[PDB]
């Protein structure tokens, strides 16, 4: 228990990161291997990413000055569309990097 | 360098995959337990691994109780239960603890310096793990 | 948490569970009925326990120690706060660390060439 | 008369004062007598010296006020008396006309007598009765110092406004749009400042002597060192012990108002024989009671419950637009820590999306809503919104508080 | 340690067995929370008048089954008319004709149930929307629950008394509770 | 075999005991669609596939690999 204390702050799991190779020919033929890394297939978030930003930049340019301002946002019928909206398009497009 | 997920909020549901559509190859059910993370601040439901949901009933859940979860690594800690069901039980060895205050999804960046022969033993000989 | 019992009344299914354990613990200067988890009452049924019985329970632990029957004379206080302070080398912390069987193994003494990382 | 005059009624005190002088004119709403029968007006059981045994007669209840006559002759004795309101002068009050604030749920008929009395003995020319939240979203119409608290970090009006309103009667909750608040989704809370008395009065029976009878030393000891929790109710338990005042009574021969004694002050040197009743466990219980009834054992649901109930069932596109700007008004405001505490527990409770955004002002919020509306008399759509005495004459008496006064012309 | 091998009966033994030995509510909050927002002594019987009157439940009935625990007058309006004597007095009016003379019968009406209902001149749908309708419905409970000592507010330790059920802390609350709090006793 | 799975259809209940349903299967070149014997009923029944997904499968041994 005061062990326990934690780690994961500073703590490197080094199984995602493909170094523990020595379980993973357990479950995996070579040509699998090599047929699934020449798949490493990018552009695919990407054009995700384009055909996200073209509405994020169009409603920055907008409403990019009093929607993501605080006073604006706070009383405004629409103003507050366009806030989260903004919001939304830009969790979309992190996530989609993540 | 690293970068990982971080996520928090009490457990209410224990529900696999409805999977109303049955397609003629399934009894529809599945070992990914739908949890909807009910964190004061945000919810979501997740399909979740058999391995982070074995971790679950490891942990023994049960509804109303705060829980602790990786994207990647899907490490399952609990804090313990909620304050609210403390004054349901008039002793209990499960401690009662509060929600902790942040986000639902919150992500965090490591640049941990480990050196060469940790990782050669690592390597050449697995660390450890929960599961059997 | 010490004091003498008065009664052991646990609800319950009698095929569903849903175990609700209540006993009535007395000292010197209370008498109070407490409602017990699943943990407690488990435990009071893994060891044989009577009304006139007197116990010893740790919130963290759980576990149930009981000594004497009405041989035991209880007093003061049944949530006592004392503290438990415990003295080791640091030999058998570096033996623990070590190794999940580093346990029996200080218990037994056939460790041998520790990393000196983890020292 | 180009200035009106503002009168701002409350169930415990009544506010009012000239659209000239920035500072309200204060005047208590209750009538006292002793136990020995002699009344004592309004404005001076301030100046008695037996606080003992009083027996209180407002003519304000929990709900509204019933007395017509006896509330009339308050205010004549409230707006004819210059010699005791230095620079306040009215005479008559023909052409004079009236800021006059009220409850958004007044009743038909006393609604009815209200305007009626107000009208053809008063005389006012032009008047307009409506609530303090139609007032509050005028506040953006002149500059001045505000403050604001924020959950999530550690025209010429606004529209979209939350109003939080707390008073000794009760406390409400208001959503406003467009400058008419929604009704539908306004809600009351129950707890006012006669129940925190009646509680008070109760733990220090169970934790002192009889203090039943006595009334104005518990209003006088929940006004003085009443302070809300920071944080959380189990943290200022744990430092209770370093968090304790000691109040001396007042003994009735040389002090008519007593003191509470800081331990950790030492400016306070000379000895009293008169007993001191220690203070350390209630001065963040109370306050508590808004965020946790359940330590009063009383079965109100809450004021986040509150909260979350009147924006879930608003629309969903103005619920942000409310949470972004909220403004707290009236006296039970101004306890300390308060309001940064209902930011964070909203910010707890509400998604993460959304931004808690809560303006405080400072000091007194009754004398700042007193400001706004003596500033919404200058705004030019006050001249349109005054009505005069022909539109209530010719037409009838239940027309004018009806349709332009009554809360269910905006149902 | 636990006996691995136990005596075990069929007739009175049962896995599950394990013995050893030698509406009203919600009225009692609300008149206690009525009777909390009463201050004068004389006030207090009265007011329960009222809450039968709002809630609709008759009102014997539930004073009998429920234990708890004037303002005008011309004497008071003279004195109180020579207190600001300094400026005072206002004109009221009369007309003639049928609609004064039906006036006549709301002027001054003086009518109470005990301050103010006694009338259809409330719609009961208008009294249903005052009334029935600002209370909130579903939502009970929402955050945590907390309950803690009834003398003190102590919560560290729990323990609720074996007569009343009350919840006691420490010892002196034990102490003073069994004869003053503890009506069971 | 390599080829992305178009859909599966099973009478798994109309006639069910391994109605050798058709799976349909593409590429980005060519697609055909490929019936499923009752061996492979029970081989599908492992490494279960809901289509929408990348699998291979081995012409000599029947195995099934999902990518
Ligand atoms: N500085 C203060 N500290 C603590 N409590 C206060 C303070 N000022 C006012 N209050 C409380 O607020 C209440 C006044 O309510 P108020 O808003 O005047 O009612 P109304 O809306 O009828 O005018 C009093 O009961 C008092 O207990
Ligand atoms: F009118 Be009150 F005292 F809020
Ligand atoms: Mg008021
Ligand atoms: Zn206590
Ligand atoms: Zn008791």
């Amino acid at each position: 228990k005061l062990f326990k204390k934690n780690n994961q702050v500073n703590r490197v799991d080094l199984d995602f990161l493909n170094l523990v190779f020595t379980l993973n020919d357990k479950d995996l033929t070579s040509y699998h291997a090599e047929e699934i890394s020449k798949l490493t297939c990018v552009k695919n978030f990407v054009e995700e990413v384009n055909k996200l930003r073209e509405t994020n930049k169009q409603l920055q340019e907008e409403f990019g000055e009093a929607s993501f301002l605080n006073f604006q946002d706070a009383n405004q019928y629409f103003k507050y569309s366009n806030k989260q909206k903004l919001e939304g398009t830009v969790d979309m497009l992190n996530f989609l990097k993540m | 360098k690293e970068t990982k997920e971080v996520y928090e909020g009490e457990v209410t549901e224990l529900t696999p995959e409805d999977a109303e559509n049955p397609l003629g190859g399934y009894g529809k059910t599945i070992s990914h337990v739908i949890v909807g993370l009910k964190s004061a601040k945000g919810t979501k439901t997740l399909r979740l691994d058999p391995t982070i949901y074995e971790s679950i009933q490891r942990e023994k859940v049960s509804i109303g109780d705060v829980i602790y979860i990786e994207a990647n690594t899907g490490a399952v800690k609990r804090v313990g239960r909620s304050d609210a069901y403390a004054t349901e039980f008039d002793l209990e060895t499960e401690e009662y603890v509060p929600l902790p205050k942040g986000e639902v999804h919150k992500k965090k960046e490591i640049v941990q310096d480990v050196t060469l022969h940790d990782l050669d033993v690592a390597n050449a000989r697995p660390q450890g793990g929960q599961d059997v | 948490i010490e004091g003498e019992v008065v009664e052991i009344q646990i609800d319950r299914s009698i095929t569903g569970g849903h175990k609700q354990g209540k006993l009535t613990i007395k000292t010197t200067d209370m008498e109070t009925i407490y409602e017990l988890g699943n943990k407690m009452i488990d435990g009071l049924t893994k060891e044989k326990v009577l009304a006139g019985d007197v116990i010893s329970i740790d919130k963290a632990s759980g576990k149930i120690t009981k000594l004497g029957r009405s041989v035991q004379c209880p007093e003061g206080e049944l949530q006592k706060r004392k503290t438990v302070v415990h003295t080791v080398s640091l030999h058998e912390i570096d033996v623990i660390n070590s190794r999940t069987q580093g346990f029996l193994a200080l218990f037994t003494g056939d460790t041998g060439e520790i990393r000196s990382e983890v020292r | 008369e180009t200035p009106p005059i503002v009168i701002d009624n409350g169930s415990y005190e009544i506010k009012f004062g000239p659209s000239t002088n920035k500072k309200p004119f204060r005047a208590l709403n209750a009538l006292a007598k002793d136990k020995f029968g002699t009344s004592y007006l309004s404005n001076h059981i301030k100046n008695i010296k037996d606080i003992s045994s009083i027996t209180f007669r407002r003519p304000h209840e929990l709900g509204q006020l019933t007395l017509w006559e006896l509330e009339s002759c308050i205010w004549d004795y409230c707006l004819f008396n210059p010699s005791e309101f230095d620079g306040f002068d009215l005479k008559e009050g023909k052409g004079h006309h009236l800021v006059a604030s009220e409850s958004c749920m007044t009743l038909p008929e006393l609604s009815k007598h209200a305007d009626q009395v107000i009208f053809e003995e008063y005389e006012f020319d032009s008047l307009f009765k409506s609530p303090v939240a139609v007032f509050v979203p005028f506040t953006k119409s002149y500059k001045g110092e505000m403050r604001t608290i924020s959950g999530k970090d550690e025209s010429d009006y606004h529209d979209f406004q939350l109003v939080i309103d707390s008073g000794f009667n009760c406390t409400w909750i208001i959503p406003v749009l467009k400058g008419i608040p929604y009704y539908k989704a306004v809600k009351k809370l129950d707890i006012g400042g006669r129940f925190l008395t009646g509680l008070l009065k109760e733990t220090l029976s169970f934790r002192h002597y009889n203090m039943m009878d006595e009334t104005i030393l518990v209003n006088n000891i929940k006004e003085q060192c009443l302070f809300v929790s920071p944080v959380s109710y189990f943290d200022s338990f744990k430092t209770k012990d370093k968090h304790a005042l000691e109040y001396v009574l007042p003994d009735f021969q040389t002090s008519f108002l007593g003191y509470v004694r800081n331990p950790r002050k030492e400016n306070v040197p000379l000895p009293e024989d008169a007993q001191i009743i220690t203070l350390t466990d209630e001065l963040f219980t109370i306050p508590e009671t808004f965020f946790h009834p359940e330590i009063s054992q009383i079965t109100k649901p809450g004021i986040v419950e509150a909260i979350l109930e009147s924006l879930s069932m608003l629309p969903e596109i103005v619920r942000p637009l409310m949470v972004g700007n909220i403004v707290c008004t009236g006296g039970n405001f101004n306890l300390p820590n308060f309001a940064q505490r209902l930011a964070a527990e909203l910010q707890r409770q509400l998604p993460t999306d959304w931004t808690c955004h809560v303006s405080v002002p400072e000091g007194d919020c009754a004398l700042f809503g007193w400001e706004v509306m003596s500033q919404f008399a200058k705004t030019d759509s006050y001249r349109k919104a005054r009505v005069t005495r022909e539109e209530y004459y010719e037409h009838g008496p239940d027309w004018c508080t009806k349709h332009r006064f009554g809360y269910q012309n905006w149902i | 340690m636990k006996a691995l091998v136990e005596e075990i009966d069929k007739k009175t033994y049962n896995p599950d067995i394990y013995f050893t030995s030698l509406q009203q509510e919600i009225l009692q909050s609300d008149r206690r929370f009525m009777e909390l927002n009463t201050e004068n002594f004389s006030d207090l019987p009265n007011v329960p008048t009222l809450l039968s009157d709002l809630t609709g439940v008759p009102r014997d009935r539930i004073e009998s089954t429920t234990k708890p625990i004037w303002v005008l007058k011309p004497e008071t309006l003279r004195e109180i008319q020579l207190s600001y004597k300094s400026t005072k007095l206002p004109k009221p009016k009369r007309k003639n004709t049928n609609r004064i003379v039906a006036l006549k019968k709301v002027l001054s009406s003086k009518r109470n149930l005990h301050s103010f209902l006694d009338s259809a001149l409330l719609n009961l749908m208008d009294k249903n929307v005052i009334y029935h309708n600002v209370y909130n419905k579903r939502y009970f409970k929402v955050l945590p629950l907390i309950t803690t000592c009834s003398i003190c507010g102590g919560y560290d330790s729990i323990s609720s008394c074996v007569n009343c059920g009350n919840k006691i802390c420490s010892v002196s609350c034990f102490k003073l509770h069994n004869e003053t709090r503890c009506r069971n006793r």
